[PDB]
DNA sequence: CACACACTCTCCAATTCTCTAA
DNA sequence: TTAGAGAATTGGAGAGTGTGTTTTTTTTTTTTT
C-alpha cells in the first residue's frame, strides 16, 4: 500500500502567477490511509505528514514515464499538483491503482545511509562485516592489508575505492566484479 | 572536526574545576557592608572563567549547563576529592 | 456548493429591516440540518454556510421576526445549535497537521463572526422571552417538547458564550467593549441574566444545575474576583487618574533606561577605531585581551557583549502564559458585579449543592468537576472581598469540599505526570483546583477575623481536621518536588508559593496558639520537623525561579518568595543551599537595578547573605566551587 | 514650535514637528500598500493585516501554527488596504534661508486626504 | 566563460526521553 | 530517591545548486537674436 519515493508538491497558481519551482524532489512516503480516504505525505521535514482529500477530487494522471526514467505521475488535484520524480515501477502502478480506486469513491521510515565511509586506521575501526551492503564509496588508510579483502570485494554498489597508504603487496582479480566502480585508488 | 561539548569529561575537570581552584587565590574581597562590590568581583572572576573553560555560551546558558552537569558521575567525583586534598 | 446555494437562496432575502420567508423554509432547512448531519470530517458543509453567512442573513432575522411559527422557530435553534458547535467538538481535537488544522481555524473564524453577529438585543430578546413563557408552566406540564427546548435554547447561549476570541481583534485596549462584552451586555439588556438567577435558585429546575453553571462559567470567563468587587459609582475618575499616573511612571522607566544606555556607549560614532590590550586579562588562549567594542565598555566589561544567545530547544522552552488581562467596558464590569452580588445572595448555594449531587450521582460530564471548583474561587473570592458573609458560601465550607478538591488536585498531578501528551491541560485543571484550595484556606483565616464566636468555633474545626489529615500537608512538597516550568506557567508557580505561604502562616500561628500534638495510628509533630522538608533543593530551586520576575511579580509575591527564603536562612540556618552561582546572579542583578530602594527587602536579604557567603569564603576559598552546582548534605559538610 | 529645515537633524526623527517650505515639485499620486492580505499557496491559509515596512513585505509565518511555509505567499490586492500616496519636494522658504547658502530641499510625503493639497 | 553570494537539502551526532540499577 | 544505559528526536555543519556582473556629436526647433 505504501510507497517510498521522492516528491514535490506543485500549488498551480505558481506558473501562471509567473513563479517557478524547486525544480527536484525531497526523499518521502506516501501512505494512502482510510473512515474515508486520505493520502499522508511524509518527508525529513514532517514525521506527521501532509493530509490529502482524495475522495472525489483527482484532476488526472500523467504515466508517458511510469518506466521510472526522468519519472513522475504529476497528479493534479484541486489545486495542487503531486510529482514522484523516482520509485520502482511495479509498486508505483500498484499505488495508482489504490488512488484511482480511492479517487472512484464508491469502493474502499525512510531511513537510509549515505554514499560513504572512512577508515583511518585499522586500530581505530576495523572493517568487520558491519558495512552496508549497497555501500557507494569507502577510504580506507594506513592499514596492514597486504591484500585486498571480501570484505570489501562483497560491495554491491561501490563508486570509489580507495586504499591509499595501505600496504598491499598483491590486488585480486575479483576486484573486477564490481560493476559500478569508477574510482580505484592505490 | 570535533565539535566541542560542555559535558562532564572534556574540560569541566581538565581546565574547570582546577582552575577554578586555583581562580580566587589572589582575590581582593573586603567583606561586610561592601557585598555588592565583592558580587559583582566574583562575577566577573567566575564569567571569566566560564569563558575560557567553554567560549561558545554566554554565561547564564553556562550556569544552567554545568548545574544539569552537576549530577555526573566525574563532576561529584572530583567535586568530592577537591574537598578532600587535591 | 451549489445545492447548499439554492436551498440558501430558497430560505428568503431581507428587505429594509423586514424578512420575507418562502413558504417552503421547513424543508429548507431540514435539507440543511440533513446537510450538516452528513458532512465530511473536514466539516465542509459548516465551512460552505459559514461563509455563505446564512447565520447571520436569515436564520437570526427568521428566529427574531418569525418566532410565532414554532415549528420553524424549533427547527432554525436546532440548526444554530448544530451551525454554533464548537470548534473542539467539531474535530475532536486541535489538529496535529496543517489540513486539518486549516479547516479547524476557518470553522473557528466563522464561530467568530458568529458571535461578532449574536451581539443584538432582539435575538437574546426573543430568546428570554421564549424561555420565559416556557418556564411559567409547571415542570409537570414540561413533555419532551418543552424539556429538549429547555436544553437547544441554553446550548445555543452556551455555544454563543464559548467561542475563543479572534486573534485578530483581541488586541482591544483595556476599557473597551470587546466581542464578550458586548455579548454580556445583550444578555443584560434582554433579561436571560435574571432566567439564569432564577434557574440557579429554583428547586423545581434543578435538573439545569449543569448548564447554568456552564453559562455563569462562560460568563464571567475573564474577570477577576477582587479587581470585580472593587468596582463602584466613583470607579471612572479613580481609572483616568491612574491611567495617567502609570503612564508617567512607564514615560520615566523608559527615559532613565536611554539614559543608561546612552552612557554605556560612548559619545563618537561606532566606526570611530581603537583597540585597546588589557594586560591581566588572559584571552582564551595565553595571549592577553585586545578590546575593540570601545573604552566605554570597559567600565562593565563582559564577556558575553558580543555573543549570540542560544536556542532553547523545542523540549525546554518554558510554558507561557495563555492570556493578558484587559479591563473590560466599566457597564459589564458594573454589571458583572450586581450579577455576582444576587447571584452569591440568592443562587449560590443551591446550585453548588446541586452540581455536588450531580457528581456524586456520575450524571456529569468527565471534567464538570473543572466547573465547580471555577466557581468556588470565583464565588468565595468575591465573598470575601467587599462585605464578607460566611452563610452565602456555607455550603461550600465543609470539610467534604477540602477533600473533594484534594483528590481532584492528587488526580490531576498523577495525570499530568503520566498523560504526557495534554500535560498542559492537566496541569491548567490542577491550577484550578489549586485556586480553589487557596481561597477555602484564606476563607477560614477570613472567618477567624470576622467577629461571629460561632464561625470562629467552625473555624477551629475545619483546621483542626485539615491540620490533623496527612495530605494537606504533604501535597504542597509533591507539587514542589515535580513542578516544572517546562509545563505549569509562572502564574501557577505564583499562586502556587503563595498559597504555601498562607499555608504556613496558619499552621505555624496555629501551633504557637496551641499545642495539639498528635497527627496523622497517629503521631507526634512539630512545624520545625515538617518545615525542614522544605529544605530541600528542588523548592528553593523553583522559588527563586519564581524571584528572578521580581521586576514583574506582585508585592505580595515578592513578600512570600523573602519571606519564605528568610524563613529557610535566618530560621532553619539552611545559607548554604542557597549559596549559588545563579541565584549570585540574580543578587548581582538586584543590587545593580535602579529601582533597588523598591525592593528594600530583597536586596537586605541578598546582602545578609552575601554577607554570609564572604565571611565562610575568607575561612575557607573551596566555597567558589561550591557556588557551582546543586547540593544534598553539602549544606552541613559547608557548615 | 516651528522648526527650520536646518533643524531637521536626527535627534527629530520620530517626533512631532511643524516645518515651513515652498513646494518645488510634486509627484504623481499613487496608491500605496498600507496593509497586505495575504493567501498561503500550500496551505490555502489566508493571512491579514501584514503591515509595510520601507520594503514590500509577505508574512513571516503562516497563520497556521502547523504550517512550515515561510516565503510562498500570494498577495490578494482586491482585499488589501492601500492609500494615497504623493512625494513632494520643498526647499526653504525666502524668509528662512540662511545668507549665503544654497537652498537645501526636502523630501515630504503626503497621505490619503493630504495629497494634491 | 568564472568568481563570489544566496538558498535548499541531506546526513551526522549531540541532547533528551524512557527504563533500569545503585 | 538519584542517576546511568539504550533508543528516538532535533540542531546544525556542510555539501550541493543557481544567479549576476565590466562627457560628446550632429541635428532639429523655437526663441532670441
Ligand atoms: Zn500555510
Amino acid at each position: 500500500m505504501k510507497l517510498h519515493c521522492e516528491v514535490e508538491v506543485i500549488s498551480r497558481h505558481l506558473p501562471a502567477l509567473g513563479l517557478r519551482n524547486r525544480g527536484k524532489g525531497v526523499r518521502a512516503v506516501l501512505s494512502l490511509c482510510q473512515v474515508r480516504a486520505f493520502l499522508l505525505i511524509s518527508t525529513l521535514k514532517d514525521k506527521r505528514g501532509t493530509r490529502y482529500e482524495l475522495r472525489e477530487n483527482i484532476e488526472q494522471f500523467f504515466t508517458k514515464f511510469v518506466d521510472e526514467g526522468k519519472a513522475t505521475v504529476r497528479l493534479k488535484e484541486p489545486p495542487v499538483d503531486i510529482c514522484l520524480s523516482k520509485a520502482i515501477s511495479s509498486s508505483l502502478k500498484g499505488f495508482l491503482s489504490a488512488m484511482r480506486l480511492a479517487h472512484r469513491g464508491c469502493n474502499v521510515e525512510f531511513e537510509n545511509f549515505k554514499t560513504k565511509m572512512v577508515i583511518t586506521s585499522k586500530k581505530d575501526y576495523p572493517l568487520s562485516k558491519n558495512f552496508p551492503y549497497s555501500l557507494e564509496h569507502l577510504q580506507t588508510s594506513y592499514c596492514g592489508l597486504v591484500r585486498v579483502d571480501m570484505r570489501m570485494l562483497c560491495l554491491k554498489s561501490l563508486r570509489k575505492l580507495d586504499l591509499s597508504h595501505n600496504h598491499i603487496k598483491k590486488l585480486p582479480a575479483t576486484i573486477g566484479d564490481l560493476i559500478h566502480l569508477q574510482e580505484l585508488n592505490l | 572536526r570535533n565539535i566541542p561539548k560542555l559535558d562532564a569529561q572534556r574540560l569541566i575537570s581538565e581546565r574547570g574545576l582546577p582552575a577554578l581552584r586555583h581562580v580566587f587565590d589572589k582575590a581582593k574581597f573586603k567583606g561586610k557592608g561592601h557585598e555588592a562590590e565583592d558580587l559583582k568581583m566574583l562575577i566577573r572572576h567566575m564569567e571569566h572563567w566560564a569563558h575560557r573553560l567553554f567560549p561558545k555560551l554566554q554565561f547564564e546558558d553556562f550556569i544552567d549547563r554545568v548545574e544539569y552537569l552537576g549530577s555526573k558521575k566525574e563532576v561529584q567525583t572530583c567535586l568530592k576529592r577537591i574537598r578532600l586534598d587535591l | 456548493n451549489c445545492e447548499l446555494l439554492a436551498t440558501c437562496s430558497a430560505l428568503g432575502y431581507l428587505e429594509g429591516d423586514t424578512y420575507h420567508k418562502e413558504p417552503d423554509c421547513l424543508e429548507s432547512v431540514k435539507d440543511l440540518i440533513r446537510y450538516l448531519r452528513h458532512e465530511d470530517e473536514t466539516r465542509d458543509v459548516r465551512q460552505q454556510l459559514g461563509a455563505a453567512q446564512i447565520l447571520q442573513s436569515d436564520l437570526l432575522p427568521i428566529l427574531t421576526q418569525h418566532h410565532q411559527d414554532k415549528p420553524l422557530f424549533d427547527a432554525v435553534i436546532r440548526l444554530m445549535v448544530n451551525l454554533t458547535q464548537p470548534a473542539l467538538l467539531c474535530f475532536g481535537n486541535l489538529p496535529k497537521e496543517p489540513s486539518f488544522r486549516h479547516h479547524f481555524l476557518q470553522v473557528l473564524t466563522y464561530l467568530q463572526a458568529y458571535k461578532e453577529a449574536f451581539a443584538s438585543e432582539k435575538a437574546f430578546g426573543v430568546l428570554s422571552e421564549t424561555l420565559y413563557e416556557l418556564l411559567q408552566l409547571g415542570w409537570e406540564e414540561r413533555q419532551e417538547e418543552d424539556n429538549l427546548l429547555i436544553e437547544r435554547i441554553l446550548l445555543l447561549v452556551r455555544n454563543i458564550l464559548h467561542v475563543p476570541a479572534d486573534l485578530d481583534q483581541e488586541k482591544k485596549i483595556d476599557d473597551d467593549a470587546s466581542a464578550h462584552d458586548q455579548l454580556l451586555w445583550a444578555i443584560h439588556l434582554s433579561g436571560l441574566d435574571d432566567l439564569l438567577l432564577f434557574l440557579a435558585s429554583s428547586s423545581a429546575e434543578e435538573q439545569w444545575s449543569l448548564h447554568v453553571l456552564e453559562i455563569v462559567s462562560l460568563m464571567f470567563r475573564d474577570q477577576n474576583p477582587e479587581q470585580l468587587a472593587g468596582v463602584g459609582q466613583g470607579r471612572l475618575a479613580q481609572e483616568r487618574s491612574a491611567d495617567f499616573a502609570e503612564l508617567e511612571v512607564l514615560r520615566q522607566r523608559e527615559m532613565a533606561e536611554k539614559k543608561t544606555r546612552a552612557l554605556q556607549r560612548g559619545n563618537r560614532h561606532s566606526r570611530f577605531g581603537g583597540s585597546y590590550i588589557v594586560q591581566g586579562l588572559k584571552s582564551i588562549g595565553e595571549r592577553d585581551l585586545i578590546f575593540h567594542k570601545g573604552l566605554h565598555n570597559l567600565r562593565n566589561y563582559s564577556s558575553d557583549l558580543g555573543k549570540q544567545p542560544k536556542k532553547v530547544p523545542k523540549r525546554r522552552q518554558a510554558a507561557r502564559e495563555l492570556s493578558i488581562q484587559r479591563r473590560s467596558a466599566l457597564n459589564v464590569r458594573l454589571f458583572l458585579r450586581d450579577f455576582c452580588s444576587e447571584f452569591l445572595e440568592n443562587c449560590y448555594n443551591r446550585l453548588m449543592g446541586s452540581v455536588k449531587d450531580h457528581l456524586l450521582r456520575e450524571k456529569a460530564q468527565q471534567h464538570d468537576e473543572t466547573y465547580y471548583m471555577w466557581a468556588l474561587a470565583f464565588f468565595m473570592a468575591f465573598n470575601r472581598a467587599a462585605s464578607f458573609r460566611p452563610g452565602l458560601v456555607s455550603e461550600t465550607l465543609s470539610v467534604r469540599t477540602f477533600h473533594f478538591i484534594e483528590q481532584n488536585l492528587t488526580n490531576y498531578y498523577e495525570m499530568m505526570l503520566t498523560d504526557r501528551k495534554e500535560a498542559a491541560s492537566w496541569a491548567r485543571r490542577m491550577h484550578l483546583a489549586l485556586k480553589a484550595y487557596q481561597e477555602l484556606l484564606a476563607t477560614v483565616n477570613e472567618m477567624d477575623i470576622s467577629p461571629d464566636e460561632a464561625v470562629r468555633e467552625s473555624s477551629r474545626i475545619i483546621k483542626n481536621n485539615i491540620f490533623y489529615v496527612m495530605e494537606y500537608r504533604e501535597l504542597f512538597l509533591a507539587l514542589f518536588r515535580k513542578f516544572d516550568e517546562r509545563c505549569q506557567p509562572r502564574s501557577f508557580l505564583r499562586d502556587l508559593v503563595e498559597t504555601t505561604h498562607l499555608f504556613l502562616k496558619m499552621l505555624e500561628r496555629f501551633c504557637r496558639s496551641r499545642g495539639n500534638l498528635v497527627v496523622q495510628s497517629e503521631k507526634e509533630f512539630n512545624f520545625l520537623d515538617y518545615l525542614k522538608r522544605f529544605a530541600c533543593s528542588t523548592v528553593v530551586r523553583a522559588y527563586v525561579l519564581l524571584l528572578r520576575s521580581y521586576q514583574q511579580n506582585s508585592a505580595h509575591t515578592n513578600h512570600c518568595i523573602v519571606k519564605m527564603l528568610h524563613r529557610l536562612a535566618h530560621d532553619l540556618k539552611m545559607e548554604a543551599l542557597l549559596f549559588q552561582l545563579s541565584v549570585f546572579c540574580l543578587f548581582n542583578r538586584l543590587l545593580s537595578d535602579p529601582a533597588a530602594g523598591a525592593y528594600k527587602e530583597l536586596v537586605t536579604f541578598a546582602k545578609y547573605i552575601l554577607g554570609k557567603f564572604f565571611a565562610l569564603a575568607a575561612v575557607n576559598q573551596k566555597a567558589f566551587v561550591e557556588l557551582l552546582f546543586w547540593k544534598n548534605t553539602a549544606v552541613v559538610r559547608e557548615m | 514650535t516651528r522648526h527650520k529645515i536646518r533643524e531637521l537633524t536626527s535627534s527629530r526623527i520620530g517626533l512631532l514637528t511643524r516645518i515651513s517650505g515652498q513646494v518645488v515639485r510634486t509627484h504623481p499620486v499613487h496608491p500605496e500598500l498600507v496593509s497586505g492580505t495575504f493567501l498561503c499557496l500550500d496551505c490555502q491559509t489566508v493571512i491579514r493585516d501584514v503591515e509595510q515596512q520601507f520594503k514590500y513585505t509577505q508574512p513571516n509565518i503562516c497563520r497556521n501554527p502547523v504550517c512550515a511555509n515561510r516565503r510562498r505567499f500570494l498577495l490578494d490586492t482586491n482585499k488589501s488596504r492601500f492609500v494615497d500616496f504623493q512625494k513632494v519636494r520643498i526647499q526653504e522658504t525666502q524668509a528662512e534661508l540662511p545668507r549665503g547658502s544654497i537652498p537645501r530641499s526636502l523630501e515630504v510625503i503626503l497621505r490619503a486626504e493630504a495629497v494634491e493639497s
